[PDB]
RNA sequence: GCUGGCGACCAUAGCAAGAGUGAACCACCUGAUCCCUUCCCGAACUCAGAAGUGAAACCUCUUAGCGCUGAUGGUAGUGUGGGAUUACCCAUGUGAGAGUAAGUCAUCGCCAGCU
RNA sequence: CGGAGGAGUACGAAGGUGCGCUCAGCGUGGUCGGAAAUCACGCGUAGAGUAUAAAGGCAAAAGCGCGCUUAACUGCGAGACCCACAAGUCGAGCAGGUACGAAAGUAGGUCUUAGUGAUCCGGUGGUUCUGUAUGGAAGGGCCAUCGCUCAACGGAUAAAAGGUACUCUGGGGAUAACAGGCUGAUACCGCCCAAGAGUUCAUAUCGACGGCGGUGUUUGGCACCUCGAUGUCGGCUCAUCUC
RNA sequence: CCCCGAAAGCUAUUUAGGUAGCGCCUCGGACGAAUACCAUAGGGGGUAGAGCACUGUUUCGGCACCGAUGCAAACUCCGAAUACCUAUGAGUACUAUCCGGGAGACAGACUGCGGGUGCUAACGUCCGUAGUCAAGAGGAAAACAAUCCAGACCGCCAGCUAAGGCCCCAAAAUCAUAGUUAAGUGGGAAACGAUGUGGGAAGGCAUAGACAGCUAUAGUCGAGUCGGCCUGCGCGGAAGAUGUAACGGGGCUAAAACUAUGUGCCGAAGCUGCGGAUGUAUACUUUGUAUACGUGGUAGGGGAGCGUUCUGUAAGCCGAUGAAGGUGUGU
RNA sequence: UAUAAUGGGUCAGCGACUUAUAUUCAGUAGCGAGGUUAACCGUAUAGGGGAGCCGUAGAGAAAUCGAGUCUUAAUAGGGCG
């Protein structure tokens, strides 16, 4: 007999809205286990590190700061 | 301005997008010839199915 | 032309080494009355000030010493069609990583004070 | 029925907030005190920690302390993620009450992702609902909450083990035992290199450590043919082919 | 008779050869460009490859570090091609979407590519992806569901081609040019072995005379000689049971084999020509006339009909100058 | 599946998606903001019989309201209309 044979259900993480797309306030942009992306202007952060839009506009990805963090923001 | 495209081989077993490229050029059967505008958009479809079409400029 | 504050940018910008500045600013500095502080300590935080110093620290300059950046060409991989099956070859499109030549001791915005 | 690990919890602080602080290791010195306790100063350094497995994260530290505290609130909720259904997930913002801050503000449990159980039937606290002639009441409804290792974890009952060679029916070559088929790990046969053995001398005869094939006899692997039947271990009789 | 046309998946199940929701088919209605192909533009990634900066692992040196050197599904300082999402746009196409009636199906198979498992075994098994079969005829492969070419509305004693072929069985070149092979290699196989024969590059010695043989380095002898490297085609290694049986056969050697190049031709139910039928759409502003595009099909869905018995129409019409039934012929 | 998988020796005759009720959808006909009778009576397919049914209003568990209603302290927000 084998001692293996277990796995967990999928979690369907990932980028939901890509750069250049138009969003409405409340739209989820990124599902992520940790902060692979950080929240920029007009973007909020949930309790499970989800990134969501807090205004209507156009999504933009960038890299900024002294730590080289990846940021996502919404331009109005 | 315009070029002539002739279909030379069967399309029955080709890839889905290749069949759609033939249909978007307007070709319908082996030996069919169509006359289309010389634009990059049309040339993309032609170049994708280069292996079963013949082009006269 | 120097000094301080707040930003843009986040190594071609940093680290290290050497050098320089006290008019103003800054820093060290004097004291522990009152405000406030130490799981003890006026070391830090805070208050009251000007006897000293540019030593330390901060800034500015110089250096390719570490670091960082980095071509061209070639190679690996790879979509489509064809030919072969230790997994390669041809046509066409694409094209790294590493390494080589080489570059770098940053570049800008607002406000205030001195000469 | 592939390779590796965890869960069926914990915490009134290990939650909220304001303020504050940086780990680990090494080298020097210093009573017991040393490999390693505590003190002091320096060097390069996130290699420490995060209640717990791993992963993704963590300087405004999400790591570590102190004071005050209960937002581990009530009514909701634009808009999305995921999705057969039933479910699950994130959420700005509005109103009321509150905690910590001088204040701008932050707080709808904990860095996140596991720590779980539908419906039925009942128990408990409320309630401006209902109340079989009428007034009540009993009972029922609504809101909050309690009872399952229903772990075969979408849970057939509140409640259940075996034998049949005395056996039987409906089916399957969807699926085993025989023979056939594919394969050749195993089996058998052959070859390559050659330490050495052979008083000297690898190859008269053997031949270690290794390598390459052939056959389709063995033990096997697979489940393609046959379960509206291909019906036998050995002996007897009679054979036919290969080298 | 006409039209369209699947699935063998996901989820759950005392469920596993049943069933339910979803996915896939069909019919009616609504609505038209909201859809797709391709071209530009924007975007995230951690695979192929690569690397040693972390985690592990490895070899040799120097004094845990330092220097050279490898490896990794559960390592990453890096990092494509594709694929995926969004916006704009040309051309082409009856495309997307919504609301309802009816289903079937939830045993799949092979092949190529990326993998787990197995022995880098199996016509093995489990996933992802594409094609074919399933449900698909024709031609090629001797015969051969799943390979190659190609998608059958009907008819023709017309033509052009695809894959594949052109000496005879058997349609078309005993075609042309230049080379290679002597093994019937072609028309089964390895490590390894060998003066088989082509081609190419380089090297050593040589008419003050090289190699072999011969005469006891000297000596007659009078041109090349010696040893490796790369590469084309061949040889051995090569033993089985019914009968040649490992080109389909005959047969094939300046080929009818192999390599390269060029002219022709044969070759399908593909394409074209002529005749006919049918579905849909667009116009004729009734039609039943023109044009364009369609007509392989299992489970299924939709549409249109032929015949049989009985009732009315029928106290009608046909019938001994012969009904029904049986048996031939013609149309 | 030519299969060496099933069934049929042959011919003639018979042999398998029906009937009743309810319900939903489509076509067609009458009437139309209305439509329609059931049992029953009836020299009887006529004519009577309006009890009942469907449509015309929803929200809420319900009392209750009603083009609104429920939730709520809320006229906010939100769900069904």
């Amino acid at each position: 007999s084998t001692k293996n044979g277990r796995d967990s259900n999928p979690k369907m993480l990932g980028v939901k809205v890509y750069g250049g797309q138009t969003v409405t306030a409340g739209n989820i942009i990124v599902r992520q286990r940790g902060t692979e992306f950080h929240a920029g202007a007009n973007v909020g952060m949930g309790r499970d590190h989800t990134l969501f839009a807090t205004a209507d506009g156009v999504v933009k990805f960038e890299v900024k700061g002294q730590f080289g963090r990846r940021y996502v923001k919404v331009e109005t | 301005k315009t070029i002539k495209v002739t279909q030379t081989k069967s399309s029955s077993h080709r890839l889905k997008n290749h069949k759609l490229c033939l249909q978007g050029l307007g070709l319908r059967r082996i030996g069919h010839t169509v006359e289309v505008q010389d634009t990059p958009s049309n040339r993309g479809m032609i170049n994708k199915v280069y292996y079963m079409v013949s082009v006269e400029e």
